[PDB]
RNA sequence: CCGA
RNA sequence: CGAGAGGUACUUUUCUUUUCUUUCUUCUUCGG
């Protein structure tokens, strides 16, 4: 993906692999010129998968999920059952945890498994 | 008849959101449901077993060990930076350099040697990609390479993919492995199978096909079978659990 | 006849605290409504049935108490009725002669074999609030913008003496206090429905010393210098053990002992 | 009955809307985004992610399952603000007579008769959003995402969420009236 | 008296849920138990604490002198590197301060190691040996 | 039937104790510390309730009580939620600040019972 | 003070 | 007799108690 300019020429450059001298050069197709290449790069891409464009809004594509939801508990600040349920980690812990976030508007608790 | 009917023209011909629909458009598709083909969505629902409730929120455990498992989830997502480097037996000029944070990992409960397991995994069972006379492909795990192209990630893993030639040159052009080689292993999964398109995990009261003597559920839906075989056959092989 | 926080039963939804406080200072006195709080179960935008209302002093309680009971307190077609709190609104003694304001409140400890005293900080301008139902005093000391509030209880105190600094003897100006045990220290941190009359709309917590030199945690003396003991002798009465004797003492200078460790009541080794 | 009533009345109404939307905010918090922010820890932007309200509303109409779980919780948190119709209305009212009677209407319409309209949106993905604020200062904003593409990466559609916080009675601005005429065109 | 909830940390509600927030008593019982009391010549460290002194709130200190410091009678009690807990690694370090009578002491070479027995019925796990173990007739008498 | 036996999930660090860690559960485990109220909440939840010790208020007692005795074992609190706590107690107690209420219980008999022969 |  | 136009004609057609929690800082229980 990466492009590079030729010298004289100021055209595309190709990457060609010398076999004869296990080095990477950059040749220019319409002038005879072959130049030295630079730290072996030929492609680079932040892997984005937006393939979709202008498009993606529409419908739901979903790229964001949503938690699940319970009502087998009860909280400990309001008398509610409906709760959302996620897993995740602790500040230090080595594992994943269960955490419970209470569904009411008006207790924002929350606590652990 | 009459009286669905007179249910059918006092109802509200308008949808609710766009995930949902109308409440006419529900019974329509309800009422002719014999169409026998269509849209090749095939929504299933997966229940939870008894023995389940015999541990401290064990429902949610394994609801969520069953979404873990029974989900798709591509490679791609996991990758931040590919790249082909020429590295010079050698045997290969070009390798796929494929840069992995160590967070995203973690998060996706992954390891450096489970998503080249699962890559194999998919490499020696789909011939789908295109014939480059390749013999082998072997995949180097490396928790630090030497590619000196941009040193910003000193807490991340690398994964080497090299192709194998058979005594020739003619793998080691750059367009081809840029554009089969690269999208193929990219748009495969290390976590569930191919055919499972979302797995979300549903509160019911009134559930259909009910218990002996309120309930979690998950709701599975699958890709369509161009094939012979059948998505309830495919969803069948749930074999680990 | 403990408090005078006083709740009333049914209040109308539809009103404000200032409405029922003009309705309040109408029937009964100008300005002898203290506190008022109407308890909401949102935010701010939906008030409950009851509210609580403190006034000024007994007498006004009495006399709001016997027009309720005849029913005579008719607020938008909704007799109200008074009944009988768990609490106090503020923790404030209903006396005008308890609320001690604008007082010099100085640390220390006898410091030689007789009873003279060393000072190590001074407190200037402070108030005193003497709580005889709750059965504490309380102070506020301010220092550096924020207040500190510092309650001492009554089984803390076990010698209430009444000195004089100006070395007269009808001069009492000074109460010396006796702490067997640690005051509690607190600290001030930082609007529809309360009117409240005063400043008041903030939290107490419970932290550590305030002072730099840190005196009040090696201060288990104290001495309240007062501007005139006169009449206040029929108040300081009520303090546990009380000694009904008027005795002088000595001002030491005292700022030796200043360490800036956690630990405070420690001999410099 | 009076002008002091009407006035608390308001005063009552401006406060439920700001608590419902403040509930809206934190429901849309539940995704697998905020997963490390929804736990028990220690978490650095906990004063930043509050203080988003422009933020909240271009992305709640930007995709479908952030409008469908705040139109729910709209909803129910509206139930309370529905419930200031019996508390200043008096019993010899017509149209409480007609709701608690079922002859004809509902206590939705006296809110929007008397209080407030409320939610108005569209379950149609169209080309624009909703300013969050339905004021003169709205309109003429270009980076608002009545315009088009707000630049937060260009935008292609939305899900119309607005609230009105005028009534049938008070009457309406006319770019509230513009929002109720694209919610009520379907 | 008992140092209640709402001494330290106290709770308030800020932002969407509820966070306690640290007072200074916190802070200085944190720094109580990291740097220490300095009273006399001396500097009293962090040994460790018994299982009922965390109940009632105590704890044991040490002064570090010239022939043995507090870290040195910490390891000589064991070694805590093996438990990944924090609840655990305190617990296992008040285990051996149980007031009890001093016997003679046994041999690195007299260990005998058994297999134990358990049960495992329904998915839950059960076992007999818990704590105990046997001795010889003779051994009760020395 | 008996109850459950096997506690709360044990919570494992990444790396090794910094000697900062015991202070902090050390302080904290005076904060949530609810261990004294679950006994006396289920003596007056069965005072107060008839089919004493099979009520719904008494099972989340006895759980709550199984996982406060396991939090100097593991790092779990207890908890204890509101519209738990009785607000008023019964004859047999030295709380002589509280609105107690007359015990009708075997309790308040055999509190009546020592008064009867200390008379 | 110590042991469930 | 067929085509093109405009018009009458689905009106709220299902929101639920309107009484749901802040009077808070309070003894773990057993045996040496
Ligand atoms: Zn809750
Ligand atoms: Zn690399």
């Amino acid at each position: 993906s990466t492009m590079k300019f030729c010298r004289e020429c100021n055209n595309i450059l190709y990457p060609k692999e010398d076999k004869e001298q296990k080095i990477l050069l950059y040749a220019c197709r319409n002038c005879d010129h072959q130049e030295v290449a630079d730290n072996s790069c030929v492609y680079r891409n932040e892997v984005h998968h937006s393939v979709s464009e202008r498009t993606q809004i529409l419908t739901d594509v979903a790229s964001d999920p949503t938690l699940p939801r319970t009502k087998a508990v009860r909280c400990s600040k309001c008398q509610h059952r409906e709760a959302v349920f996620f897993q995740a980690t602790a500040r230090g812990e080595e594992g994943m945890t269960l955490f419970f976030v209470c569904c009411n508007p008006n207790c924002g608790h929350r606590w652990r498994e | 008849a009459c009286a669905l009917s007179e249910a059918a023209y006092s109802a509200l011909d308008q949808p609710i959101s766009l995930l949902e629909t109308s409440p006419l458009l529900n019974l329509k598709n309800v009422l002719e449901c014999g169409s026998k083909k269509g849209q090749r969505e095939q929504t299933m629902s997966l229940y939870l077993s008894e023995y389940l409730s015999k541990k401290k929120h064990g429902f949610e455990y394994g609801s969520l060990e069953i979404k873990n498992h029974l989900e798709k989830l591509s490679f791609s997502e996991i990758v931040s930076t590919s790249m082909i480097i020429f590295s010079p037996v050698p045997l290969s000029p070009w390798v796929c350099h494929f840069h992995i944070s160590e967070k995203v990992l973690k998060r996706k409960q992954l390891s450096a040697e489970s998503v080249v397991s699962s890559l194999n995994e998919q490499y020696k069972s789909r011939n789908r990609e295109l014939k480059l006379d390749i013999v082998d492909l072997d995949i180097q795990n490396t928790n630090h390479c030497s590619s000196d192209d941009q040193a910003m990630k000193d807490d991340n893993v690398c994964i080497t993919v090299t192709v194998v030639e058979a005594s020739k040159h003619s793998v080691l052009e750059l367009d081809a492995i840029r554009l089969v080689l690269i999208p193929f292993l990219l748009d495969s999964p290390v976590k569930g199978d191919q055919g499972i398109k979302k797995v979300n995990i549903l509160w019911t009261d009134r559930p259909k096909a009910p218990k002996r003597n309120g309930e979690l559920y998950l709701k599975v839906t699958m890709y369509g079978d161009r094939g012979k075989r059948n998505c309830w056959t495919a969803l069948l092989e749930c074999l680990p659990i | 006849t403990n408090r005078s926080t006083v709740k009333i039963s049914n209040v109308p939804q539809t009103i404000v605290a200032d409405e029922l406080l003009r309705f309040l200072e109408l029937h009964l006195g100008e300005d002898t409504v203290f506190a008022l709080e109407i308890p909401t179960t949102r935010d701010n935008w939906k008030p409950r049935d009851f509210a609580r209302v403190q006034f000024t002093t007994l007498e006004v309680k009495s006399r709001a108490q016997l027009l309720s009971s005849q029913s005579k307190l008719l607020f938008k077609t909704h007799n109200l009725r008074l009944s009988e709190a768990y609490d106090d609104i503020i923790p404030r003694p209903v006396d005008p002669r308890k609320r001690l304001d604008d007082i010099v409140l100085t640390v220390g400890f006898p410091e030689s074999d007789e009873k003279r005293f060393c000072a190590l900080e001074k407190w200037d301008g402070v108030r005193c609030w003497i709580l005889t139902e709750k059965r504490r005093v309380e102070f506020w000391v301010w220092e550096s913008g924020d207040c500190y509030k510092i309650e001492v209880r009554f089984e803390d105190i076990i010698e209430t003496l009444s000195c004089c600094v100006n070395g007269d003897a009808s001069e009492i100006d000074a109460f010396l206090l006796k702490l067997k045990y640690g005051p509690k220290v607190f600290k001030r941190v930082t609007d529809r429905y309360r009117f409240c009359k005063e400043d008041f709309d903030f939290m107490w917590i419970r932290t550590t010393d305030f002072s730099g030199s840190k005196s009040i945690g090696t201060s288990t003396c104290f001495c309240l210098e007062v501007h005139n003991g006169s009449t206040m002798l029929d108040i300081f009465s009520g303090l546990p053990y009380y000694r009904e004797d008027t005795l002088s003492l000595t001002y030491v200078d005292g700022k030796t002992f200043a360490s800036a460790a956690q630990i405070v009541p420690l001999l410099n080794a | 009955s009076d002008l002091q009533s009407r006035k608390n009345l308001t005063e009552e109404i401006s406060y439920g809307l700001r608590e419902a939307e403040q509930v809206c905010n934190k429901q849309q918090l539940m995704v697998e985004s905020w997963r490390d922010f929804l736990a028990v820890n220690g978490e650095d932007k906990e004063e930043d992610s509050v203080s988003d309200l422009a933020r909240f509303c271009y992305e709640r109409q930007k995709s479908a399952t952030l409008s469908e779980l705040a139109v729910s919780a709209f909803k129910d948190a509206y139930r309370d603000v529905q419930a200031l119709a019996y508390r200043y209305g008096d019993q010899s009212n017509s149209f409480l007579i007609m709701s608690k009677a079922g002859s004809k209407g509902n206590i939705g319409k006296l809110v929007q008769h008397s209080m407030c309209i409320g939610l108005q949106n569209s379950a149609v993905s169209l080309s624009f959003g909703f300013p969050r604020e339905l004021t003169c200062a709205a309109w003429n904003d270009p980076n608002s995402p009545l315009r088009g593409a707000k630049g937060k990466t260009t935008t292609e559609s939305y899900v119309p969420y607005g609230v009105i916080e005028n009534s049938f009675l008070t009457g309406l601005n006319p770019l509230e009236s513009f929002v109720h005429s694209v919610t009520s065109r379907d | 008296s008992k140092l209640p909830a709402n001494a330290l940390s106290v709770n308030s509600k800020e932002g969407y849920f509820v966070k306690p927030s640290r007072t200074n008593i916190y802070n200085r019982v944190l720094s109580i138990l990291g740097e220490g009391i300095t009273v006399g010549p001396k500097r009293f460290e962090f040994l460790a604490f018994s299982a009922s002194q965390l109940r009632g709130n105590s704890v044991w200190m040490f002064a570090s002198n010239e022939k043995v410091k507090a870290e040195d009678i910490r390891e000589w009690m064991g070694c805590f590197r093996k438990i990944r807990s924090i609840s655990k690694c305190a617990a296992r370090m008040g285990q051996l301060f149980s007031a009890s009578r001093q016997t003679l002491i046994v041999r690195a070479q007299d260990v005998e190691q058994i297999p134990d027995i358990e049960v495992t019925t329904d998915g839950a796990d059960y076992c007999f040996s818990d704590g105990i173990g046997k001795i010889s007739l003779a051994f009760a008498k020395q | 039937p008996p109850m459950d036996y096997a506690g709360s999930r044990p919570r494992l660090m990444d790396h090794d104790v910094t000697l900062e860690e015991i202070h902090k559960f050390f302080v904290d485990y005076m904060i949530s510390d609810t261990l004294g109220v679950i006994s006396t909440a289920h003596l007056v939840h069965a005072d107060r309730d008839p089919e004493k010790a099979r009520s719904q208020k008494c099972l989340e007692l006895a759980n709550l009580h199984s996982r406060a005795v396991d939090f100097a074992k593991t790092g779990a609190p207890a908890e204890m939620p509101y519209a738990l706590k009785p607000r008023e107690f019964p004859d047999f107690l030295e709380r002589f600040e509280k609105p107690t209420y007359i015990s009708e219980s075997v309790f308040g008999k055999l509190y009546r019972a020592v008064k009867s022969s200390l008379a």
